[PDB]
């Protein structure tokens, strides 16, 4: 089965540089044109340039928009391609995909990375207080639990709970900026009948600081 | 360069019903050649990639339900949705692969359901927050629709720092979620008694009122 897996998103100050790589398996590499891809948050799809496949002699094109700044290369002995990223700057903070492009016949863009995000900012790297949720000691058939994710930066962060065995019945709120850093936080609900009979954990992770952090969801009292 | 556009920019519709979008390119992206329009459609669910959907202007790509219809030629596509589902909640984005490559705008789909009330929980801060001498007060507004909703925190009967965040709508019951949190210091914290998170939604005229008293902590 295919795979598309992008590294080498973070953190750059403004002027930087930095290089995104994209793993790939399952496909014959040097067959296939690869695209990358940009999405600033909450905003279009801008596609940024392709590197040709054996066929075709690797040749590369790119978007007007970042033409001489950005250049993408790929090693067809490890299945593996790269962009590299000049004189950054807050513009360019998005999430950078990469995808399986044109293989001399099909017109389509069959495959694509998770997504890899790079923030452009001057800004530390912050990881992140993470506070327990309990219903308080006076607060029905299901509870509601949840993780405080606090202040930390760049996004992201990502949230599980008992390892991702629970995936229903979770809402994970979208981060907000307040002065310099993010928020967020997520709920979890669950039969009352199993907490706290059962435990539950929320498993979060900021990968800028390598944070890790399981928190258990205590009762008040018990 | 070639320009997409595409219309409208959002909607919504309900289960079971039509959808219809158009994607437009400043150029004609028939190839005489080989007499295809290079034109697909992707498929971005909230947090997720894009997902092919449909190329060539009209040919659907395996696993792709039969709901999706892609058509139009040289200048105007179209993609159709029919006996559309929960699950098809997305942003859709036509792309032109005729002179390099180049997206349109999207358009977002969302889906109309009842109305259903939130269900409000209230959270005081943790012990090993109030340690290092602040105090966040967190309410979840879960599982509601529609999406407009207001919140007010009132501490010792007096509205009030505020954090608010929505979700996108669900893809299984096509609801909305909103959590608030309110930071204090500890010390303000410390000089009152009863917190409380108040939504007001069009589901009922009587708010939901969800409170703890931190005498009772
Ligand atoms: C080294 C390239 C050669 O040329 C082409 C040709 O027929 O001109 C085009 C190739 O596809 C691209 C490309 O520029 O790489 O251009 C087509 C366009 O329609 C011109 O035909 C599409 O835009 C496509 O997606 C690519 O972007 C390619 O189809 C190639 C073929 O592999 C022959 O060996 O021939
Ligand atoms: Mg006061
Ligand atoms: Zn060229």
């Amino acid at each position: 089965e295919v795979k598309l897996v992008e590294s080498g998103g973070g953190l750059v100050q403004s002027g930087g540089s930095l290089r995104l790589s994209c793993a790939t398996s399952g496909f014959t590499f040097t067959d296939y044109y690869m695209s990358w891809v940009r999405q600033p948050p909450g905003k279009a799809l801008e596609w940024l340039g392709f590197i040709r496949n054996k066929a075709n002699g690797y040749t590369t094109e790119y978007s007007p928009s970042v033409k001489g700044r950005f250049t993408i290369s790929r090693d067809n002995s490890q299945s593996i391609l790269y962009l590299q990223m000049n004189t950054l700057r807050a513009e360019d903070s998005a999430t950078y995909y990469c995808a399986r492009d044109h293989d001399g016949y099909y017109e389509r863009f069959s495959y694509w990375g998770q997504g890899t995000l790079v923030t452009v900012s001057a800004a530390k790297t912050t990881p992140p207080s993470v506070y327990p949720l309990a219903p308080g000691s006076a607060a029905n058939s299901m509870v509601t639990l949840g993780c405080l994710v606090k202040g930390y930066f760049p996004e992201p962060v990502t949230v599980t709970w008992n390892s991702g065995s629970l995936s229903s019945g979770v809402h994970t709120f979208p981060a907000v900026l307040q002065s310099d850093l993010y928020t967020l936080s997520s709920s979890v609900t669950v039969p009352s009948s199993t907490w706290p009979s059962e435990t539950v954990t929320c498993n979060v992770a900021h990968p800028a600081s390598s944070t890790k952090v399981d928190k258990k969801i205590v009762p008040r009292d018990c | 360069d070639i320009v997409m556009s595409q219309s409208p920019s959002s909607l919504a519709v309900s289960a079971g019903e039509k959808v219809t979008m158009s994607c437009k390119s400043s150029q004609s992206l028939l190839n005489s050649r080989t007499r295809k329009n290079y034109l697909a459609w992707y498929q971005q669910k909230p947090g997720q990639s894009p997902k092919l959907l449909i190329y060539w202007a009209s040919t659907r790509e395996s696993g792709v339900p039969d709901r999706f219809t892609g058509s139009g030629s040289g200048t105007d596509f179209t993609l159709t949705i029919t006996s559309v589902q929960a699950e098809d909640l997305a942003v859709y984005y036509c792309k032109q692969s005729y002179n390099l490559r180049t997206f349109g705008g999207g358009t977002k789909l969302e889906i109309k359901r009842a109305d259903a009330a939130p269900t409000v929980s209230i959270f005081p801060p943790s012990s090993e927050q109030l340690t290092s001498g602040g105090a966040s007060v967190v309410c979840f507004l879960n599982n509601f629709y529609p999406k407009d909703i207001n919140v007010k925190w009132k501490i010792d009967g007096s509205e009030r720092g505020v954090l608010n965040s929505w979700t996108d709508q669900d893809s299984k019951d096509s609801t909305y979620s909103m959590s608030s949190t309110l930071t204090l210091t500890k010390d303000e914290y410390e000089r009152h008694n009863s917190y409380t998170c108040e939504a007001t939604h069009k589901t009922s005229t009587s708010p939901i009122v969800k409170s703890f008293n931190r005498n009772e902590c």
